[PDB]
C-alpha cells in the first residue's frame, strides 16, 4: 500500500526491492494480511470499522 | 470462561502446532488446561518447542495445563 511512504509498489518492484518474483511478494502480503486478520491485532483495527 | 471456549484458531500459535492439536482435535481449551504435560506430549511427531510455545501462549493469557473444570463445555 501507501503506508507512511510516498507512492505504493507493483509486486515487480517489491520483489526488486527483495531480489524476489512477484509471487513471492504475493506469498509474503498474503500471510501477512492472514496474520492481520485475527483479533489481538485486530480488535481495535476492525473497530475502526464502525458498522 | 468465554476463553477456553475460545477455540485454538486465536492462541495466535504456529501451523505447526496446529498440525499436533487438528490430531489431537482439541478445539477449544476448556478441555485443554485439564490435560496434562504428558498428555501433550503424546501428540504426534511434536516436541519441545512446540509445547514450550503452547505454554507460552497459556501464560500469554494466565493459565496452563492440569486445570480442573465442571459441566465443560
Amino acid at each position: 500500500f501507501g503506508i507512511d511512504m510516498n507512492t505504493d509498489y507493483t509486486l515487480e518492484e517489491v520483489g526488486k526491492q527483495f531480489d524476489v518474483t512477484r509471487e513471492r511478494i504475493r506469498q509474503i502480503e498474503a500471510k501477512a494480511l492472514r496474520k492481520l486478520r485475527h483479533p489481538s491485532r485486530s480488535e481495535v483495527l476492525r473497530s475502526f470499522l464502525d458498522d | 470462561d468465554p476463553i477456553l471456549l475460545r477455540p485454538v484458531d486465536d492462541l495466535e500459535l504456529t501451523v505447526r502446532s496446529a498440525n499436533c492439536l487438528k490430531a489431537e482435535a482439541i478445539h477449544y481449551i476448556g478441555d485443554l488446561v485439564q490435560r496434562t504435560e504428558v498428555e501433550l506430549l503424546k501428540t504426534p511427531n511434536l516436541g519441545k518447542k512446540s509445547l514450550t510455545e503452547i505454554k507460552d501462549v497459556l501464560a500469554s493469557r494466565g493459565l496452563s495445563l492440569g486445570m480442573r473444570l465442571e459441566n465443560w463445555p
